[PDB]
RNA sequence: UUCAUAAUAACUUUUCGAAUCGCAUGGCCUUGUGCUGGCGAUGGUUCAUUCAAAUUUCUGCCCUAUCAACUUUCGAUGGUAGGAUAGUGGCCUACCAUGGUUUCAACGGGUAACGGGGAAUAAGGGUUCGAUUCCGGAGAGGGAGCCUGAGAAACGGCUACCACAUCCAAGGAAGGCAGCAGGCGCGCAAAUUACCCAAUCCUAAUUCAGGGAGGUAGUGACAAUAAAUAACGAUACAGGGCCCA
RNA sequence: UAUCUGGUUGAUCCUGCCAGUAGUCAUAUGCUUGUCUCAAAGAUUAAGCCAUGCAUGUCUAAGUAUAAGCAAUUUAUACAGUGAAACUGCGAAUGGCUCAUUAAAUCAGUUAUCGUUUAUUUGAUAGUUCCUUUACUACAUGGAUAUCUGUGGUAAUUCUAGAG
């Protein structure tokens, strides 16, 4: 029914990261939400953009509906994006993979263990072997 | 107790930073630097909020460590670098040069300048000492020292520094009837010509300052910073000519400028 | 901690709780302008009281003093923006009066009912609650919103609301379904 | 200022004056792989500088006379000299002097006393509360003493004693939740062994590592904010003004 | 919104105090609690006791790498890519918590350091080191310690002896 009109308030060229900081203004009557992926897709004819260097954050829906303010960062490169953007955002977008460590608590426990002990491990193993035998 | 304070809380922060009191509980404490913690302005406060060139601390770090940023001469790798008064910030990208000068109401206004005036710093003389071997050296207000100056340089005098080298090109002698800048207190960022000195014995020395709108204001020599001759400045001043306008005047201005 | 998150009281409770005349007046006001809470009336009175205090302070400072020139004028402007104060009436004495009735009249609850759209105040309230009132393009479900002179013409039904365009509501759909399967 | 500094005479278990690192890698010639040379990091004495730090001056504090004199043994007050201290000084020690504070509340005794900013309280003037978001200060069972370090008399550093208590094969060992959650106990009286460093920020050799600092939620009627729990309908008997009774 | 009403009497004026009333950014608590933004929360009593787990560690191009560790392909024979681990270097004296002390002390504002120390950051900064000073002085670079390999001791723990 409605094609959704997207204009951009407060446009900074931003040369320090080559990105473009602007306020994304979405107008979607009848439509439920923006769906950020769609907006990203759209952002291509707007500033000669690619579905890689387009970033959107914020996107709180205004009261009543229709209007939705956000914030956008279009980088000059994919490389640029993958050297200035926080990793979580990239993961959300679908560019860098979901980075896996462990639970914080487990990590902390490991650290504590490391602290409580001295050496590489081989010595400890040897000691254990001697305790196991005698 | 115990030692020096490392952190700083986002409420205990100096006023003319205008940091968001709610979002965040710690402010940036500027590191050990040239200017006083109270007078100085750190880069993250500036870059993130005054210019809006960043939105996060990480962003600021990225901006800085890639070494596009230059203050007076060098790059300064650290975030919390103290940049006080008259300091020049040259950003390598698009050559957007700034001098950190106060505004009418006391804020470090984003004053955009070209490479011509953004080549020299003005520096207030703190003290003149004869150092080792018998060498006179002049002390700038930004802690900086220049060895071998003009012999007629005294305190409260102001000095040009060419930034590329630690050298004096010219200086403005302290004289009653020489246009001036005020840097602290209730009256800050206003500009006048200095009417008369009050010499005084044993600490605190006042000068009476008069602007273009015939409004006298008296201030200590601590906050007084000479800019040059009456009529001609050595530094381009912020919009509104940096004259402390009355509240009524401000209201009028607001009511006159409804343009879209 | 964070610190500056300050919570304001916004209303004053009367010192005598069963002073009958006052109570009656309050009730009358509620009846006139459809009010769930006496705290709404109290809230508005508190606001008015604050304004009065400011006015009093200004008056205390002499005629054509700087403070009087500023703050009083600002207050007058503010009042004009809300409406309430008449365009002839801009002299601080008027502010000191202002009644209590006027604030309960220049608010969405009454401002919707003022030109029609509801034919009852309770109806209007209900309408406001259920999102079918827009200030211009933006939906307001605040009954005691306080409409503000410049927006006084742009109060209308929302774009996404029954009896104002868009779509049929939950009962209409049911009716349609019934019609389909008879 | 006997200041900075200069100058002479010396003096010192002679303090320092780079036996370091990476990315670059060109200029000219006597062709040595020569002399040179561009940034960049660390490191180093002096003097400024900020972050500070101790001291410090003035002025101001809650009750009580059922607190009238108080301090001087074992410094009270001052002088003089040293000692010590980063430096001033009863800050110590030697030696002399006999002062010093008080009825304008000294000195004692209390406190259900951390001090401010502040908070509540609706004329004005105040009252009462501030353990608590910011700043100071204090303390990390209780007292003591130190070590390293620029910076502690640290407390997630040690040392001993006192008190409360863990593990033992009884010979020995580690202790310190007023950090966060969690438990016991007390009591009128108070939350989840939750998640994450993304934001805020500091710390590191350092963009990258970390931070129950911090934030996000669970609980949560602490208070404060905002407001639903219906809205009009056609009727069927009577109102309230009335064309006239 | 500078406000008062009930109670001494048989009734009256007071004086008075007791009630009520209104608030709490003051607790507790009583039943009731559909929402939204906000969010204080072991202060009061015992700075009482505390099981367990976790709250300060850290590395870049650039202080040390022969991990007998991965990595290796397009850069890698003195190393050249990350990189645990351990020394050296910093930092653990910040933050956080708490209010038992403490009454001219803290503290507030206020001066001063011409009465001092200040790692760090920022600037500047040692042409002068030698010692009869031509047979002279490694400066085109001078000597032993710890990570790991093994032998372990021990009821155990940020204990660690011996050797290389
Ligand atoms: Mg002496
Ligand atoms: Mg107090
Ligand atoms: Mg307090
Ligand atoms: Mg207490
Ligand atoms: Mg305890
Ligand atoms: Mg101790
Ligand atoms: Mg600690
Ligand atoms: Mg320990
Ligand atoms: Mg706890
Ligand atoms: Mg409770
Ligand atoms: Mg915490
Ligand atoms: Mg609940
Ligand atoms: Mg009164
Ligand atoms: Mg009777
Ligand atoms: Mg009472
Ligand atoms: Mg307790
Ligand atoms: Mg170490
Ligand atoms: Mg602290
Ligand atoms: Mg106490």
């Amino acid at each position: 029914s409605d094609a959704i009109t997207i204009r951009t308030r407060k446009v900074i060229s931003n040369p320090l990261l080559a990105r473009k900081q602007f306020v994304v203004d979405v107008l979607h009557p009848n439509r439920a939400n923006v769906s950020k992926d769609e907006l990203r897709e759209k952002l291509a004819e707007a500033y000669k953009a690619e579905k890689d260097a387009v970033s959107v954050f914020g996107f709180r829906t205004q009261y009543g509906g229709g209007k939705s303010t956000g914030f956008g960062l279009v980088y000059n490169s994919v490389a640029d994006a993958k050297k200035f953007e926080p990793a979580y955002r990239l993961v959300r977008y679908g560019l860098a993979e979901k980075v896996e460590k462990a639970s914080r608590q487990q990590r902390k426990q490991r650290k504590n263990r490391g602290k409580k002990i001295f050496g590489t491990g081989k010595s400890i193993a040897k000691k254990a072997a001697r305790r196991n035998a005698d | 107790a115990r030692g020096p304070k490392k952190h700083l809380k986002r409420l205990a922060a100096p006023h003319h930073w205008m940091l968001d009191k709610l979002s965040g509980c710690y402010a940036p404490r500027p590191s050990a630097g040239p200017h006083k913690l109270r007078e100085s302005l750190p880069l993250i406060v500036f870059l993130r909020n005054r210019l809006k060139y960043a939105l996060n601390g990480r962003e600021v770090k990225a901006i800085l460590m890639q070494r596009h940023v230059k203050v007076d001469g060098k790059v300064r790798t650290d975030t919390t670098f103290p940049a006080g008064f008259m300091d020049v910030i040259t950003l390598e990208a698009t050559n957007e040069n700034f001098r950190l000068v106060y505004d009418v109401k006391g804020r470090f206004a984003v004053h955009r300048i070209t490479d011509e005036e953004a080549s020299y710093k003005l520096a207030k003389v703190k003290k003149v000492q004869l150092g080792k071997k018998g060498i006179p050296y002049v002390v700038t207000h930004d802690g900086r020292t220049i060895r071998y100056p003009d012999p007629n340089i005294k305190v409260n005098d102001t000095v040009k520094v060419d930034l590329a080298t630690g050298t004096i090109t010219d200086f403005i002698k302290f004289d009653t009837g020489k246009l001036v800048y005020v840097t602290g207190g209730r009256n800050l960022g206003r500009v006048g010509t200095i009417v008369h000195r009050e010499r005084h014995e044993g600490g605190f020395d006042l000068v009476h300052i008069k602007d273009s709108l015939e409004n006298t204001f008296v201030t200590r020599l601590n906050n007084v910073f000479v800019i040059g001759e009456p009529g001609r400045p050595w530094i381009s001043l912020p919009k509104g000519k940096g004259i402390k306008l009355t509240i009524s005047e401000e209201r009028d201005r607001r009511r006159a400028q409804h343009g879209l | 901690p964070r610190a500056p998150r300050t919570y304001s009281k916004t209303y004053s409770t009367p010192k005598r709780p069963y002073e009958s005349a006052r109570l009656d007046a309050e009730l009358k006001l509620a009846g006139e302008y459809g009010l769930k809470n006496k705290r709404e009336i109290y809230r508005i009175s508190f606001q008015l009281s604050k304004i009065r205090r400011a006015a009093r302070d200004l008056l205390t400072r002499d005629e054509k003093d700087p403070k009087r020139l500023f703050e009083g004028n600002a207050l007058i402007r503010r009042l004009v923006r809300i409406g309430v104060l008449s365009e002839d009436k801009k002299k601080l004495d008027y502010v000191l009066a202002l009644k209590v009735e006027d604030f309960l009249e220049r608010r969405l609850q009454t401002q919707v009912y003022k030109l029609g759209l509801a034919k009852s105040v309770h109806h209007a309230r209900v309408l406001i609650s259920q999102r079918h009132i827009a200030v211009g393009k933006q939906i307001v479900n605040i009954p005691s919103f306080m409409v503000r002179l410049e927006s006084e013409k742009h109060i209308d039904f929302a774009r996404t609301s029954p009896f104002g365009g868009a779509r049929p509501g939950r009962v209409a759909r049911k009716r349609a379904a019934a019609a389909g399967g008879e």
